[PDB]
């Protein structure tokens, strides 16, 4: 999309229609005449275009009205209302940009943000930009949370987020223009290597992948058309569905083998009946021939009765001889019909042991993307966010993703090594109790008007809780937390002194021997400047490998590589790093997934702010005080960096609207 | 509203495999056993047919008679008429058989005999005689 329509697409908005959010802020416009709506849409789209064309500088109201042509620039208030709406909702003026109108020294409202990850940082920049007093409390000795980049000398490798998913519609496209992001396209060519170390030929690679996609498509049919979503009172998982489909394919291979034999036996029995008929006919022919011979012995001249015989027997023998020839003619047809069937058997198996192993790699790859075993994914909803995918090719941050959060941290009040312990929210305000991670006895008290909680879902799931809420969170909030899934996936950074792998190849795979260990170091990445190889641990393997020491993990990595490139081609690594996201107290996993028994609605529930009860009985309904942002709080874009980023922008707007008022409504 | 082209899924098959924790294995095992049951049944009949083929070795060659092709004569000799009468008694209405027994009379000439010598050769009696024994 180009022009103003491109601007709407880049902002995830329909160009020819007003959204529900816009309807709420502009009820007078959406309910009014169609013409006015078109005037609103144009102003909105153009203002977006202006900001997108140059996201390195603040787009002010005056600068917007200046670049608008008649008649749209006549209604100054409508332009101001649209501009403020976009600014407040972070559709324009978000991230890192040069401020034309310096931040006013006088602040309004106090906000404490828990966590300095992407979602927390995005919201902080916005809240500060709106004129609020903002302080961030981070438990780690760094920012970025799940955006962690390993840096040593020239070695740069991401241990957390690493992939940007398409730029079309991605808020990360703007960020990449504000930050020195060295984005590089990901070459999708991925060669596979079996346990023995030998490559998988193109024929098999394509045949198995096609089958993998066919199997996924089948589970969808099984869910939408056959309504197989609940079995034994339990929600059906993606793994269960896939297992069923595979079993049914094995069944068909067998209902076809049986049918093909059964056709052979039917024809085989037709031959039996025909042969029996032929044998008995040969007997009668033998008998008649002897009778004819005996009758022929009666030498002429002879009476007509003797003459009737012989001639009468000749005719009977000739007639029976015709019958045998026609029966022998049928014997030749059936005989070759059996030779055709015996030469044309159906498929022996659905998938061989070798085929199943390669298929397991594809399932492991899916377990990597979802950061969870397929048996935990909700069949009905695992792909609920597929319709919101960005257009374009996936990229990688060549200079480490951490450049984003580090850049977004500039000018912000961030308290590192500060672990929040308790969150207190009342009708008059909030107080957050936190301690020093280096010396737990040292306690800190933070008073504020509102609290923005960006704790990972894994942390919120902790039992016993790491962070206590007072009063406790309502059942509707905790039940969502328990239903939602929080997966895991790990990475092994292997730093070498030379390149022994294929440089033109961005990534290659390792096919495991068993289904159980399918996700164990199944994929190796080659995306950085320095000779670095990154191994991935997915599925059931992720959780188990965390209890295995680094040395043993690195050993397995080398063993796999030695079997592929040669035992002498792989030297001992100079540097190695192993991530353990599940054991990490500030994460307790990698990212959220749609678990069986959950749905996209839980994400909405996670986003809902908490409003405390009144302090005094009979006092008016209080203000919402506790807010939530984070990857696990954005239904359309969860388990991503852009989603986190967007969730922060959402809360910043909601908080400002509540504590600063919305003049544009 | 359709499974992938080549994939097979049906409400009946899904229910049968997911009936219990061992239904999947049970279904596949019962099909595996039914395959062996039919495979051994094939070799059994293959052996039976092979033995029947040996009993047909040589075919019907030593029992084959040469064809005595003779000129089709229009006139009926006393001997030919008597051959017909006995043919009608043995074959009934199979004009083709009767004609083949005589050798030099066409199918139409046989039918004409049935009407021409109907009374004189008691064909009515001869025909009912054949019906009593087929
Ligand atoms: C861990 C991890 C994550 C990813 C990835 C890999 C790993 C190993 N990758 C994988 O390669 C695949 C996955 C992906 C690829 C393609 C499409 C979609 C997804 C990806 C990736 O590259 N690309 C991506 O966009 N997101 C990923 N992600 C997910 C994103 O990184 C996250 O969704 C996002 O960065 C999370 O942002 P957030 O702000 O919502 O959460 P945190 O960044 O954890 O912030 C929470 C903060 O609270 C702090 N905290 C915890 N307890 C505290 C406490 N008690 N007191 C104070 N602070 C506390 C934590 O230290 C942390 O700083």
């Amino acid at each position: 999309p180009s022009g103003v329509e491109g601007a709407a697409f880049q902002s995830r908005l329909p160009h020819d229609r007003m959204t529900s959010q816009e309807a709420a802020c502009f009820p007078d416009i959406i309910s009014g005449p169609q013409q006015t709506q078109k005037v609103f849409l144009f102003i909105r789209n153009r203002t977006l275009q202006l900001w997108l064309d140059n996201p390195k500088i603040q787009l002010t109201f005056e600068a917007t009205l200046q670049q608008l042509e008649a008649p749209y620039n006549s209604d100054t208030v409508l332009v101001h209302r649209v501009h403020s709406y976009l600014e407040r909702h972070g559709l324009i003026n978000f991230g890192i940009y040069k401020r034309i109108k310096p931040l006013p020294t006088k602040k309004t409202g106090k906000v404490i943000i828990i966590g300095s990850g992407v979602s927390g940082l995005a919201a902080a920049r916005q809240l500060q930009s709106f004129g609020m007093d903002v302080t961030l409390l981070e438990a780690r000795d760094r920012v970025g949370g799940r955006v962690a980049t390993f840096r040593k000398g020239n070695y740069v490798a991401d241990l957390g987020a690493m992939v940007v998913t398409g730029l079309g519609g991605n808020p990360m496209a703007v960020v990449s223009k504000q930050v020195n992001m060295e984005l590089a396209k990901i070459k999708q060519k991925c060669p596979l290597y079996e346990a023995n170390g030998q490559a998988v030929p193109k024929e098999k690679d394509e045949m198995v992948e096609q089958e993998f996609n066919r199997l996924l498509e089948a589970t969808s049919y099984l869910s939408h058309q056959l309504d197989f979503n609940v079995l034994n009172n339990k929600p059906v998982s993606l793994g269960q569905a896939l297992e069923v489909v595979i079993q049914l394919q094995e069944k068909h291979v067998k209902d076809e083998q049986i049918e093909h034999w059964k056709k052979i036996v039917k024809t085989q029995e037709e031959l039996k009946e025909l042969l029996n008929k032929m044998v008995n006919l040969k007997e009668k022919i033998k008998e008649l021939h002897q009778q004819y011979k005996e009758a022929s012995e009666v030498k002429p001249p002879r009476d007509i009765t003797a003459e009737f015989l012989v001639k009468s027997k000749h005719r009977d023998l000739t007639a029976l001889c015709k019958e045998y020839d026609e029966l022998a003619e049928t014997q030749g047809k059936l005989e070759e019909k059996l030779q055709e069937l015996e030469a044309n058997p159906p498929s022996d198996v659905y998938l061989s042991s070798r085929d199943r192993q390669i298929l397991d790699w594809h399932f492991a790859n899916l377990e990597f993307a979802n950061a969870t075993p397929l048996s935990t994914l909700s069949l009905k909803h695992w792909d609920q966010d597929d319709d919101f995918e960005f257009t374009g090719s996936h990229l990688t941050v060549r200079n480490g993703y951490s450049c984003v959060p580090v850049a977004l941290a500039e000018g912000l009040d961030i308290k590192l090594n500060t672990a929040v312990r308790q969150v207190r929210y009342t009708a008059s305000g909030c107080e957050v109790i936190a301690v020093n991670t280096r010396s737990t006895s040292q306690t800190f008290i933070y008073k504020c008007d509102a609290v923005l909680c960006t704790l990972p879902l894994g942390v919120l799931k902790q039992q016993p809780p790491a962070v206590q809420f007072v009063p406790p969170l309502p059942e509707w909030k905790t039940s969502a937390v328990q239903r939602m899934g929080f997966g895991n996936l790990n990475k092994v950074v292997l730093c070498f002194d030379r390149v022994f792998w294929d440089p033109s190849v961005n990534l290659f795979g390792h096919v495991g021997s068993t289904t159980a260990s399918r996700g164990e170091l199944f994929l190796f990445w080659n995306l950085y400047k320095a000779p670095i190889l990154l191994a991935l641990v997915a599925g059931e393997a992720a959780g188990i490998m965390e209890n295995i020491s680094d040395d043993v993990i690195v050993g397995r990595c080398l063993a796999i590589l030695k079997g592929i490139f040669g035992s002498s081609a792989v030297p001992q690594p100079k540097e190695t790093v192993v991530s353990r996201w599940r054991a990490d107290p500030w994460a307790r996993g990698s990212y959220s997934y749609v678990a069986a028994g959950s749905s996209g609605n839980d994400y909405d529930l996670m986003a809902q702010p908490i409003t405390p009860g009144p302090s005094i009985p009979g006092a008016p309904q209080p203000i919402p005080r506790l807010f939530f942002a984070g990857e696990h709080t954005i239904r359309n874009y969860p388990a991503t960096v852009h989603g986190a980023l967007l969730s922060g922008l959402r809360e910043a707007g909601r908080i400002a609207d509540q504590f600063l008022g919305a003049m544009y409504t | 509203r359709k499974p992938p082209k080549g994939m097979f899924l049906s409400q009946e098959d899904v229910e049968a495999v997911s009936a219990n924790a061992t239904a999947a294995t049970t279904v596949l095992r019962q099909l595996d056993m039914e395959l062996v049951s039919v495979k051994r049944q094939i070799q059994n009949i293959k052996q039976t047919n092979s033995a029947l083929k040996e009993k047909l070795d040589g075919g019907i060659e030593p029992y084959r008679l040469p064809e005595v092709i003779q000129k089709c004569n229009a006139r009926w000799t006393t001997e030919e008429q008597l051959l017909a009468v006995q043919a009608i008694r043995k074959y009934g209405r199979d004009f083709q058989a009767i004609s083949d027994v005589i050798g030099n009379k066409s199918v139409v000439q046989v039918k004409n005999f049935f009407v021409n010598y109907r009374r004189r050769f008691n064909i009515d009696e001869v025909l009912q005689e054949w019906e009593a024994e087929h």
